[PDB]
């Protein structure tokens, strides 16, 4: 069954730098497109960023692109989210998502997640 | 009636209808045959099992086939044998992965590997814009998406229908330490409080509102309170001016402003039982006002004189210079022998001007 | 800025009729089209239903169509779903969903989700 498991939060002053990672396992990694999404204080889910199959296609909501890059080694099954000039609005839970191809449904599990502060 | 490849008879609806040759295939010939060619055979043995129809030989319609085969083949194949397809069609076809597209209108996703700009969705039917994915109409021809985005947005009645009110709440106060931009008008109440940073702030001039003993500002009279310090074109001093002199200013700069409408509908953010609950000024709105209150209508004027660095000091008479004199440059003016009161003024306007900036952090524009 | 908030799940026997609310704030709620998903225990997310900007298109799950309506209000930025005839298969976090003009994604928020329970 599919598991996720995200790493590298923490505390995050001001502009500052973080890299996140995700180890998948139990189903084709090669075979889907991944996606982050995230939890801001009082809110739902988010979404960030999505990555095709392959890494040919990368996909970054408004308010994250050109400071986040997504990228995936398929070799060892596992998601990035490399993350620059974090502002305290990007505080949040940020969870790795596997994608899906059915309607309505750009992901359908997501894991645990990892929380990332920005210090003000 | 029946497949057409064992001959099974079902209704129409239990088969799968191919949507190239129209062959009626029962659900388990379908999924045999098309897995067994992913599993021993090539891509382009994907053909109808029955007829033969779709020409894999043949480059012309070749990517448009996998598009609509792709849908049938989700609903009907495995998880595995559904993978091997999209790495079959990557490492074959495409040299890439395949453009997957989320119709926003029904929330289906499908392939598009056409060269149009406008895709139709499969399910809804609808055609959208692929790089803005907004509705497609006959307007967006030839035109890019932000004219196309900026040109609904601009003739929506309902946007229309506010009236300045969304100019106010588009000019956004950005917490100048945390960052986080708020997006709301100002009203009358400068002293501003950051929910994320707790930071207090001037929004006409993002100058700090400093605690008791706080302010390091020298010669500052009222350090036991709280209190902040504001550059002479915010709006926490120009808010006292009336609309007639803040018009003045504008006008002695040939800059145009409204009267009339291009109670108040400016949205406000009042706090709730757990939340802010969003409501309108609702104050009176004179004629002359373009429809908003008054201190929403001096907001609108201050900002356009904020956008366009107006000095209002150039409409100073004596005392208000003396005042601007000790309050920013911290000496009691004096007049010369010699001077007469132009002369007077002439010289403490030259000053002021030279010595102090217009607001540093106002947002202008 | 944008934020979903479900309410109205709870426990409620099969056979049983129950009403979830999406209060929408953040955006120009008219201006886009508004989905419910859920997530059964244990298993990946399932969509169950998208509406239209103004409401002249519904579209719905095969296992929800007529047992579930969609329909929104954007006089008060509501969206809803009016479940009836709940069955056992019912129970789930269902999740309303802002419809997204963004490349990527059919969806870029979801709500913090409502608990339904069918016993
Ligand atoms: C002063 C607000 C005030 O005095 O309320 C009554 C009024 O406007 N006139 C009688 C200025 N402060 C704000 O407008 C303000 C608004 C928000 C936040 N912080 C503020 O200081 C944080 C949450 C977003 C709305
Ligand atoms: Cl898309
Ligand atoms: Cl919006
Ligand atoms: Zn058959
Ligand atoms: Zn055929
Ligand atoms: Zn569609
Ligand atoms: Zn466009
Ligand atoms: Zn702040
Ligand atoms: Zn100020
Ligand atoms: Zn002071
Ligand atoms: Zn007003």
């Amino acid at each position: 069954e599919v598991q996720l498991l995200e790493s590298g939060g923490g505390l995050v002053q001001p502009g500052g730098s973080l890299r996140l990672s995700c180890a998948a396992s139990g189903f084709t990694f090669r075979g889907y497109s991944m996606a982050w999404v995230r939890q801001a204080p009082g809110k739902g889910l988010e979404w960030v960023s999505t990555i095709s199959p392959i890494g040919t296609y990368t996909y970054y909501a408004d308010s994250v692109k050109g400071r986040f890059t997504i990228s995936r080694d398929n070799s060892k099954n596992t998601l990035y989210l490399q993350m620059n000039s974090l502002r305290a609005e990007d505080t949040a839970v940020y969870y790795c998502a596997k994608g899906s191809y059915s309607r309505g449904t750009p992901f359908d599990y997501w894991g645990q997640g990892t929380l990332v502060t920005v210090s003000s | 009636q029946e497949c057409a490849v064992c001959g099974w008879a079902l209704p129409h609806n239990r088969m799968q209808a191919l949507t190239s040759c129209e062959c009626t295939i029962c659900p388990d010939c379908f999924r045999q045959h098309f897995t067994i060619a992913l599993k021993e055979k090539h891509i382009t043995d994907m053909v109808c099992p029955a007829c033969g129809r779709p020409d894999l030989t043949d480059d012309t319609q070749l990517l448009s086939y996998f598009s609509t085969l792709d849908i049938q083949l989700r609903e009907s194949l495995e998880p595995d044998a559904y993978a091997l397809f999209h790495k079959k069609l990557t490492e074959g076809v495409l040299m890439r992965d395949p453009k997957f597209l989320w119709c926003a209108q029904c929330s289906f996703g499908f392939i598009y590997e056409r060269e149009q700009l406008e895709a139709t969705c499969p399910q809804c039917h609808q055609t959208f814009c692929v790089r803005c994915k907004r509705q497609w109409e006959e307007q967006h021809r030839g035109r890019s998406c932000e004219d196309f985005q900026n040109w609904k947005r601009m003739n929506d009645p309902e946007y229309q229908a506010q009236g300045l009110a969304m100019y106010l709440q588009e000019n956004g106060i950005d917490c100048p330490k945390c960052k986080f931009s708020y997006a709301l008008a100002r009203g009358g109440c400068m002293h501003f409080h950051c929910t994320q940073c707790r930071h207090q702030f001037c929004s006409g001039c993002y100058n700090a509102f400093y605690a008791k003993n706080k302010c390091p500002e020298p010669n500052c009279r009222v350090k036991k309170s709280l209190h902040g310090h504001h550059p002479r074109d915010c709006l926490f001093y120009l808010r006292d001016w009336t609309a007639l002199r803040l018009q003045k200013l504008l006008q002695d700069n040939n800059v145009m402003f409204n009267t009339e409408p291009p109670g108040c509908r400016v949205i406000e953010q009042k706090e709730v039982p757990n939340g802010l609950r969003d409501e309108a000024c609702g104050k009176e709105t004179p004629a002359g006002y373009a429809g908003l209150c008054q201190a929403h209508y001096k907001e609108y004027l201050v900002s356009l004189i904020n956008a366009h660095s107006l000095d209002p000091a150039t409409l100073y008479e004596v005392e208000e210079l003396e005042t601007a004199t000790e309050r920013y440059l911290h000496v009691r003016p004096q007049p010369l022998a010699g001077e007469d009161p132009p002369a007077y003024q002439a010289r403490l306007l030259q000053k002021l001007t030279e010595e102090v900036p217009l607001g540093q952090s106002i947002p202008r524009r």
